[PDB]
């Protein structure tokens, strides 16, 4: 619904996507439905993403969480500077901080098990005062993504 | 110089999810 823009919804799918990528969801019923459709979508394009940028993906050493989110809003200034969004570049976002978590697993100085939920909300933060206002005047999570991306 | 060829990879991987599900 409406409120699904704001940050504690944003925040949890930021967070079960990371869950995905460590193979580590939460229990019981898991993700919602929400989640389930974005995982697949996200997924795809982080593959192709680590494929395509391989070499300069090479270049990044992610040694901590502050140098995660120094990387991530760099990159999200200079991919969203043109003022455009888009359901594919909202999950994009995604995707990168997919791309984090694998290089923090294997690069951070000081690893911490709750390094995803702190990767997670400078993510949500990003989405939401970025992406917010977009993302509910087109339906939002329910009526604008799941509509678009959930199977044919 | 890294971080700029990031983001245009981005870009162009929205592009390919835009051009599949519009």
């Amino acid at each position: 619904g409406m409120t699904d823009c704001e940050f504690g919804y944003i925040y949890r799918l930021a967070q079960d996507y990371l869950q995905c990528v460590l193979q580590i969801p939460q229990p019981g019923s898991g993700p919602s439905k929400t989640s389930r459709v974005l995982q697949n979508v996200a997924f795809s394009v982080q593959k192709e993403v680590e494929k395509n940028l391989k070499s300069c993906l090479d270049n990044v050493n992610v040694v901590s969480v502050d140098t995660a989110r120094t990387l991530f809003n760099q990159v999200m200034e200079k991919e969203f500077e043109d003022g455009i969004i888009n359901w594919g570049r909202i999950v994009t976002i995604f995707a990168f901080e997919g791309i984090l978590i694998k290089k923090l697993l294997r690069q951070q100085i000081a690893p911490d098990v709750d390094t995803y939920k702190e990767i997670s909300y400078f993510v949500a933060e990003f989405i939401m005062n970025n992406t917010g206002e977009w993302i509910r005047q087109n339906g939002g999570w329910e009526n604008g993504f799941v509509k678009k991306f959930e199977p044919k | 110089q890294w971080v700029r060829e990031i983001a245009a990879g981005l870009r162009r991987a929205a592009d390919d999810v835009n051009a599949q599900v519009e």
